[PDB]
């Protein structure tokens, strides 16, 4: 896609200020606060009428508080499922690795509305590792196609391919 | 006849209840996502507390052989009673202790002499210690939170006959969840060195997470299975609801309270007596929004409210009356006047909130009950 | 009994407490969102006063060996300083050394001699160091403010062979909550080049944050734990407690301050004497809408008041243990223009405050007791 | 012992301090929006006024090997130089080096040394340039104000050598807020051109912003740490503080002044001193309402006179004596609270007042200190 490495960019283009802005906004919706909205209208708007396939609002707002809250560097091939796969490795097997997990197969039962908080546990799980990367593009395309059964199969087969290595 | 009480609860931001990760507990209620403070939480603070410290007469301890070492002492008894009791059934699965005994600790000095004779053996000692274990379960606090006590049979030495070590809880606690959508906070702290040094770096970038909402609990006393638990003491029945109530009301988790201090009371206490059990917890399944009109606590009460005159108009039934209290302080926070009149004693005072209780419950007196307190030690 | 502290502090255009971004730290209370200041700023801006100088007994620190070195006047023995903490077993990953000791100052002395004698061996060199660390307990600023001593498993030898170094604090500081909604600003500021290159028009405009609020602050100390704390030395606790409330209302975050200088003062302190905590911060559950007849100081004490008299005549006991003292500079700022008098001595001063405050403590004066110090 | 000026202005329509848009800078204090004119361009106007002038002594260059070659000829050198400048921690950044760097105006020809070392070059000379950075910091405003210089990272691996570059601070100034609500303005704007004939007809007009209002400024100078700062320079540190007075009394920054003119002097400047710092900001929480009765710089001055009597016969302690001054020209505005006066003497005039307070800093005089 086009508009989802454009609405990256466009993201990592921004100052503390309107960081700080999109970060006291987490845990809220969109139509709520009158800043957050502007910025985001603002980040967003071109590139929708531009582009046919931008991601939709929902899922572009979720990347922007997580990007907010998560600042990690745009970085290909450091997609969620390999560096849990990576990280899941490292611990024993009988108490601390079915809690983590239980942590990531539960993203498989939630829409996309019930999600920031999941996937905030799971990058803060990242960041007390030491990660200073992360895929934002692939995890908003893996996000605007969910509900689709070959997308999720994909997400399994690359954490299991991350984790028997 | 049970007696339910239903607390309405705000707090400033705090870390009560975590889990392994130390995110504060969550679920999920309606769709959406609500804070959450476990059961085993609030019976835990409201058993360790100064206004239950008259009735706490019992002990849930994985080291009786240290508790009976203390108590008796003379010379070896410590190794002897470890032996006892690891006989009896305690079975060391896993090399773990386990098997978490709740008997109640007056009795802990006659198990002292059980063991304290050198010609009785082993198995007879330990058939004697789990008789006295286990018909040892006169305590205010184990007639409350109930007790399970099935040891594996691996251990047991197939001499030593364990007769019956179950317990009915009298007393039912829900989770406390939140009135409206979660919103947890991270706290980025750094440890700051008191000497100087080399400012490049420092590095220590934490993660507390904390949040603050505006809870509903839910408790339940049945009074019939507390009299029968008690075996028939009435006085002290009615001590341990007033004083159950006392404590349930000021107190808190104590998880992170030297960081945070979240020492907030309740804004409300509804208190009903009825013959079937009934959660209001379906009030707040549209989440509470706030508006610049109002206030959370203000408008999670008038939804409640709302949702008690639903539950008083439909599933009435004059063959069972209902008769409830309103506390709020100094009636800072009525019952959501738009109908009113939902309870039947609106006041501000806990103590008159005690007194009321006890004279509808009894017709006993608060100032009278407080004798019959349990081992005092 | 417990002395309780809650205090009204209206402050300037500041930025007191940031987080990694550089936001002032913020949190939501009643649904809205409010400015925050930590309560481990708060409890170092109190521990590293002027008013508290006589009674810091204690370091927290990370390069201990270096103290050791330098109380010690020897060089080679800092190196197996750090040998025997590597034999201590703090800590050897993440964060390099890590695993902050917080013990008393005099006691880094008898370290010295710990590590001073060469004839003894490493292993028991190490374990007596370990000893003397879990003693080193004495210090009033360690007696309120607790301690935490959890080392690594993962470096020992002789296995674990510590003793009990848990202390429980005596002193609860909540996290400070604006009164009102908060209102974030930017300062856009743009650094100018005195030298004439007459280039960087667009040169980078910044993007720095602050706040303006009136925050409400609380502190509770337990009297009896205190005592309990310090050996049962009442006259360290008596001015400890006084140094305390004299450091609490004169000290301020030093957090960017010279640059956005916002030294102020309570409005009003109110300081009372019972026996189970209560935290008055559900006064502003609903925020302070600012009317063009009164201010935002006058507005929140009102409130506060309003709810202490709620409070006050909604959760009565027995115990009568509403024994308090409302202090305004020059009675500037009364508890509020619509009950009666609700404190017990309405002071105008601060110093005559804790001259009560001791008088009730123990009957002890504020010149009697600051004579112990640390 | 602290020295602490409080000082109240009025100004004319002048948009003094500006947004990266063209706003004037604006705040919140009580809950009610207030103008604002920013510590950081408070302090730059007073660094670089005129009576300062006398000791300036330091550069904010962001472009410092241009001052090198600036002074001892050479120009080529700077592609001799700037390398080393890039060597030394300055990252080679987008201009000739981001890192703005605070130096003395002197140790600039030290550096021109270093431009003549061409056998000792390489890492000797970025090493001698650190130590020249390192220790240029005896300026009269380097002291006065801080420095952080905390290098950029990816540099030289080998031989990064940096001492303590920090220094702490002597004076801090707050952010400068109105009494009252502010009432923003936009002036209308157009571009009328000279020849007839444009034949254009549209919106041509412009927005250009302005606000007026009574500032509460509030400096503090700690009279030790800045003798520290300047090494037992005693009569320096007076004229330091003698001078600073001149020209924060004296001194408007120079924010579109050429098309609002706006210099005004302050109507009222009280002088503390004391061991605590205290900013008496507090008393314009509650906004300044104008009478028919008063003006706005008398109602300020009376609420100013209130909040410091409150503070006085508060947070007062039997050890710590304060004694201050009250300025005002001509005795126009007297510290103004009932029959009560508050300060320990009235002065009139401002040179007088400047050599009463160095001459309780210990007897200097405005004199022989500079």
């Amino acid at each position: 896609n086009r508009g989802t490495v454009d609405f990256i960019a466009s993201l990592e283009n921004l100052k503390e200020g309107d960081l700080g802005i999109l970060r006291k906004l987490r845990g809220a919706r969109l139509d709520e606060k009158l800043p957050g909205f502007d910025l985001f209208s603002a980040l967003w708007w071109p590139l929708r009428q531009k582009n046919q396939r931008a991601p939709k609002r929902e899922v572009a707002w979720l990347i922007a508080k997580l990007f907010a809250e998560f600042r990690f560097e745009q970085r290909e091939g450091a997609t969620l499922p390999i560096l849990m796969g990576g990280i899941c490795r490292k611990l024993e097997p009988k108490k601390e690795l079915p809690r983590v997990l239980a942590r990531f197969d539960q993203l498989a039962s939630l829409d996309i509305m019930q999600m920031e908080e999941p996937l905030s546990v799971i990058m803060g799980i990242l960041r007390k590792h030491q990660q200073v990367c992360l895929d934002w593009v692939g995890l908003t395309d893996v996000l605007s196609f969910w509900e689709q059964e070959p997308v999720k199969r994909e997400w399994s087969d690359s954490f299991i391919k991350a984790y028997k290595i | 006849m049970l007696i339910e009480i239903h607390m309405i609860q705000n707090h400033s931001p705090a870390n009560l209840n975590r889990d392994d990760l130390g995110a504060p507990k969550t679920c999920y209620f309606g769709g959406v996502l609500r804070s959450r403070i476990s059961s085993q939480c609030i019976k835990r603070s409201i058993r360790t507390s100064n206004d239950f410290k008259a009735l706490l007469g019992g002990v849930r301890t994985r080291r009786l052989a240290d508790l009976i070492q203390q108590e008796a002492g003379e010379t070896e008894c410590w190794k002897k009673a470890q032996e006892i009791l690891n006989k009896c059934g305690f079975k060391n699965k896993d090399d773990n202790t386990k098997m978490l005994v709740f008997m109640s600790k007056d009795k802990i000095k006659d198990l002292a002499r059980i063991v304290l004779d050198n010609s009785l053996g082993l198995t007879e000692a330990a058939q004697q210690v789990a008789n006295v274990i286990a018909q040892a379960t006169l305590a205010p606090d184990i007639a409350l939170c109930g007790r399970m006590l099935e040891p594996n049979d691996k251990d047991k030495d197939k001499k030593v006959k364990w007769s019956n070590t179950t317990v009915e809880a009298a007393l039912q606690v829900a989770h406390a969840i939140s009135t409206h959508i979660a919103r947890p906070e991270i706290d980025y702290f750094v440890a700051a060195d008191d000497v100087p040094g080399e400012d490049a770096g420092a590095g220590h970038i934490g993660e507390s997470m904390f949040a603050s909402a505006c809870f509903y609990k839910y408790f339940s006393i049945d009074w019939e299975q507390l009299v029968k638990n008690l075996k028939g003491d009435t006085n002290l029945a009615a001590h341990t609801v007033g004083a159950f109530l006392l404590a349930a009301a000021k107190t808190n988790p104590s998880g992170k309270q030297n960081s945070f201090a979240a020492h907030n009371y309740p804004d409300g206490i509804l208190v009903e007596f009825k013959n079937s059990p009934i959660s209001y917890a379906n009030a707040f399944v549209r989440p509470v929004s706030v508006v610049k009109e109002s206030d959370l606590v203000e408008q999670s009460i008038g939804q409640l409210s709302n949702y008690v005159n639903d539950i008083r108009l439909g599933y009435y039934d004059e063959q069972s009356p209902v008769i409830g209290f309103w506390f709020s302080p100094n009636n800072r926070y009525p019952l959501g006047y738009k109908h009113s009149k939902l309870a039947s004693r609106n006041i501000g005072n806990l103590n008159e909130l005690v007194g009321a209780v006890l004279d509808y419950i009894g017709g006993f007196k608060w100032e009278e009950v407080q004798k019959s307190k349990a081992y005092i030690g």
